[PDB]
């Protein structure tokens, strides 16, 4: 059994954004959105949007979720101490609009 | 691979995603279309500010 | 086979869904076209309207008609369609 | 003059020129983006997922795995053992 | 979409087969070999009149074979039986070229509509500024 | 670390393999960490794997509705110690399991565990529920009160007040014109 | 007991600003890891092209498995041949159901191999349909292109429909203008 490749782990994590439960689990930790490395990783991951990397994706709503959360990033400025302003209320947006997005994409599935 | 394909992107379902800003503004009648126009033009925008030559040299830029 | 969602991916990298959050924009050519056809609208609206002698001085411009009396006032008016005032 | 007015406003209800010019530009951009074999292969990849299976009454089956990975899918998946074996994933020469 | 209706028809065959077997297994009766043997009945047994039993057998059988004609007609109507994958590509490329050409043709069609558009609005604006200069 | 009450426990892998019904809640709860590995329930489970008083009518409906629970309690009356019984059921998906020690007979109840949607929950006592709500309320009013105090400015010429941040004849003209 | 979801990867720790500025310099200069700058270039496709994900094996280009490769009976193997094979298969399915009824109406114990025969017929029919599916998908793409052609040309006919309404209303206004003259 070889080790899980960077391609495989990054593909499974980028695909996990389709489920809203995973992202609302991730965004409740303060240190995750407080970390600028995770922010850079969020701006690292748009390479899945372009082919042929997009071919292996099974549920493209994860790519939609990736594109959606990036619009909240240019309003965020990281300081010298690492406090990312503007991310204090975006997880609250996620819990308020949580069932809305996933019900909308379930009706799009139908 | 094969050959390419160019599609009419606005219509994929038979009887939208490409936001061409003309059919999603010019289709509606003007009486309710003007409010969103001066809302999107600017905050506190008034009907008095719209002008011929202003847009005529805005397209010239 | 599901060609529509694969088309959405190969077009934008994302499927089509309504966006309540950023992930509108009015064209300036469209607003000038609507401005000039609204000028035509208010110009043909006063075709069926008789105009008084103190207010025969009018300027159909800037999406309006400039009903003016010299050294007294200038009122500029517009309508939405024909059958409404 | 009024019947010419309804003629003008019924002719106003048609799409304009730069709209279909931008439509042409988007069509050429999709010429640039899409390949036929790639499109059909990717679409038949998503054939079993992105629609309700048109064979069941769907009163006993739901979209646990059809639209998003399920909880038990992540439990039995190799990403779960990637979580436990993350120490070996931290092994960098 | 035709193959989807075909698969629905196929498992409708299978449902009809198991339904006919269930009916003939549950709603059959108790047949006299001779007249002198005792005929007993069970309150836990779904006894039916034999004539309507045979009628239901007949209608089950006829719905099976009318669904069979539907399957045969649907397979006769499968989209593309005489063309190959090479023929599919030789259709796709000419459809590509025809779509590019009809986009061009729609461009000059919209251009002609724009010819008429500024024609009619030029006549309207000439009419209204002429009558504005007349009445003023 | 999270203690035993603020965690929802489920084994959807066990649901995929076995499935959860009104019969197999016992071993499903045995897989949960809430179960006592030294309980009387698991020793009699290992032994069996190898009308009636001193009960409330809520459990009596369960006993007269499902058999396996009534020989469960018939094996449970022989022994003493902490047990696990189902006081109430609601098909298709609702269960509750109570900690319970029995002595000879005398019975006291203990902590319950309600099951909703094949998810095992520890039943909380209401004191820490309202205590957590008051944590939220008190911290929120603390934040409001601290954030309000910086706007407050005092002068000796006037009272204490807030920090200040850094035509009338036209109605008569309207009423006279008509 | 562990968390419900796996943590973010250890690969996120290499995305630092020094790596960001050294990435174009490294560009000017399944992966074999040599240094920290390898983790900012996206990894290529696996050479084996069969990658493990979510407890299953996917492929960069999926091919339809044969019945022999899966370990079942492929009875019959440009689609006219396959259409006639499907026709013979459905006729054989009907005849074999009749034979199954006959077997159960003399001896309800020998049906076991007949049910296996019905199974083989059904899986051959379904695999024939799924073999026709790329051709059916190409026909669906043909139908979609024809439908967009039809919608563009329907826009054409409504353009000259409104245009001809303009022309004959113009003839009407010319007639009533000559009448008023």
């Amino acid at each position: 059994n070889p080790l899980p490749t960077r391609f495989e782990v990054e593909l499974e994590f980028i695909q996990s954004l389709a489920n809203i439960q995973y992202v609302t689990y991730l965004l409740t930790q303060q240190q995750i959105w407080k970390s600028p490395n995770f922010k850079n990783y969020l701006k690292y991951l748009e390479y899945w949007c372009n082919p042929p990397y997009s071919q292996c994706i099974v549920y493209p709503n994860c790519l939609f979720i990736l594109k959606l959360l990036n619009g909240f990033m240019e309003s965020a400025i990281v300081n010298e101490d690492g406090l990312l302003e503007g991310l204090d209320e975006l997880p609250k947006i996620i819990q308020l609009q949580g069932p809305q997005w996933m019900n909308e994409m379930v009706e799009r599935w139908a | 691979t094969g050959i390419k394909l160019a599609l009419d992107p606005n219509l994929i379902t038979l009887a939208s995603l490409v936001s061409n800003p003309h059919e999603i503004y010019g289709s509606m009648p003007l009486e309710q279309l003007i409010p969103i126009i001066l809302r999107q033009r600017g905050p506190g925008f008034k009907f008095v500010d719209l002008n011929e030559k202003e847009l005529q040299n805005e397209i010239k830029q | 086979v599901d060609l529509v969602t694969a088309l959405e991916v190969l077009s934008l990298g994302r499927p089509n869904l309504p966006t309540h959050n950023f992930k509108a924009k009015v064209p300036i050519g469209l607003i000038l076209q609507r401005l000039k056809d609204l000028n035509l609208t208010v110009s043909i609206k006063i075709a069926l309207m008789n105009i008084p002698k103190p207010l025969n001085s009018y300027h159909i411009k800037n999406g309006r008609i400039y009903f003016t009396v010299p050294n007294e006032f200038e009122i500029q008016l517009s309508t939405v369609n024909r059958q409404s005032p | 003059l009024e019947i010419l007015n309804e003629c003008h406003d019924e002719l106003k209800a048609l799409p304009m020129l730069e709209q279909v010019e931008f439509e042409k530009n988007t069509i050429l951009q999709q010429r640039s983006k899409i390949n036929s074999t790639e499109l059909l292969d990717y679409a038949t990849k998503l054939s079993k997922f992105t629609k309700i299976p048109p064979t069941f009454d769907k009163g006993a089956v739901g979209p646990n795995n059809f639209i998003w990975p399920a909880e038990d899918a992540l439990r039995r998946g190799m990403l779960a053992m990637a979580s436990l074996h993350s120490k070996e994933l931290t092994r960098i020469p | 979409d035709r193959l989807t209706q075909l698969q629905i028809c196929l498992d409708q065959m299978t449902e009809q087969f198991c339904a006919t077997l269930n009916y003939i297994d549950k709603n059959h009766g108790f047949e006299r070999l001779t007249v002198n043997e005792p005929q007993m009945s069970d309150k836990h047994a779904t006894v039916v009149p034999p004539e309507e039993f045979s009628n239901t057998i007949d209608e089950l059988s006829t719905d099976i074979i009318l669904k069979t004609r539907q399957i045969n007609k649907l397979i006769d109507s499968l989209p593309g039986v005489d063309v190959s994958a090479e023929e599919q590509l030789r259709k796709i490329d000419m459809l590509q070229k025809k779509l590019v050409e009809v986009e061009d043709e729609k461009i000059e069609a919209i251009k002609k509509k724009e010819k008429l558009l500024r024609h009619v609005d030029s006549l309207i604006e000439d009419f209204v500024d002429g009558i504005a200069n007349s009445k003023k | 670390v999270t203690p035993l009450d603020e965690l929802q426990w489920k084994s959807p892998e066990w649901i995929q393999v076995f499935g959860l019904r009104t019969e197999n809640v016992l071993d499903y709860f045995a897989e949960s960490p809430f179960f006592d590995k030294t309980s009387n329930n698991q020793v009699i489970k290992m032994q069996r794997q190898f009308e009636f008083a001193y009960v409330d009518p809520a459990r009596r409906q369960i006993l007269f509705k499902y058999p396996m629970y009534m020989q469960l309690e018939e094996e449970l009356m022989k022994l003493d110690g902490t047990e696990y019984v189902l006081s109430s059921v609601r098909e298709p998906d609702f269960w509750v399991i109570r900690k319970q020690r029995r002595t000879n007979p005398e019975i006291i109840p203990l902590q319950d565990y309600y099951i909703i949607g094949a998810n095992i929950y520890q039943s909380p006592t209401i004191f820490k529920i309202v205590q957590s709500r008051l944590m939220s309320t008190s911290y929120h009013l603390n934040s409001t009160l601290e954030s309000l105090y910086d706007l407050i400015e005092f002068q000796p010429s006037q009272g204490v007040h807030y920090k200040v941040p850094t035509t009338e004849m036209l109605d008569k003209l309207m009423v006279t014109s008509i | 007991v562990s968390s419900l979801y796996p943590p973010p990867p250890p690969y996120v720790k290499f995305f630092t600003q020094s790596n960001l500025e050294k990435l174009p310099k490294y560009k000017e200069k399944e992966e074999e890891i040599t240094c920290a700058l390898d983790y900012l270039i996206p990894p290529p496709m696996p050479k084996n092209q069969q990658y493990r994900a979510f407890g299953s094996i996917w492929q960069v280009k999926d091919q339809l498995p044969d019945l022999e490769s899966m370990g079942l009976t492929q009875l019959y193997k440009n689609y006219q041949y396959k259409i006639q094979e499907l026709r013979k298969l459905l006729k054989s399915l009907l005849l074999n159901y009749l034979e199954l009824i006959g077997v159960l109406s003399i001896n309800p114990d020998m049906y076991e191999r007949k049910v296996e025969n019905i199974r083989t017929i059904l899986v051959n029919i379904h695999h024939l349909l799924n073999e026709y599916r790329p051709h059916q998908s190409r026909e669906s793409l043909i139908m979609l292109l024809e439908e967009q052609l039809e919608y563009k040309r329907g826009e054409i006919r409504e353009i000259e429909q409104v245009c001809k309404q303009v022309h004959d209303k113009l003839t009407s206004i010319q007639d009533t203008l000559r009448t008023g003259s």
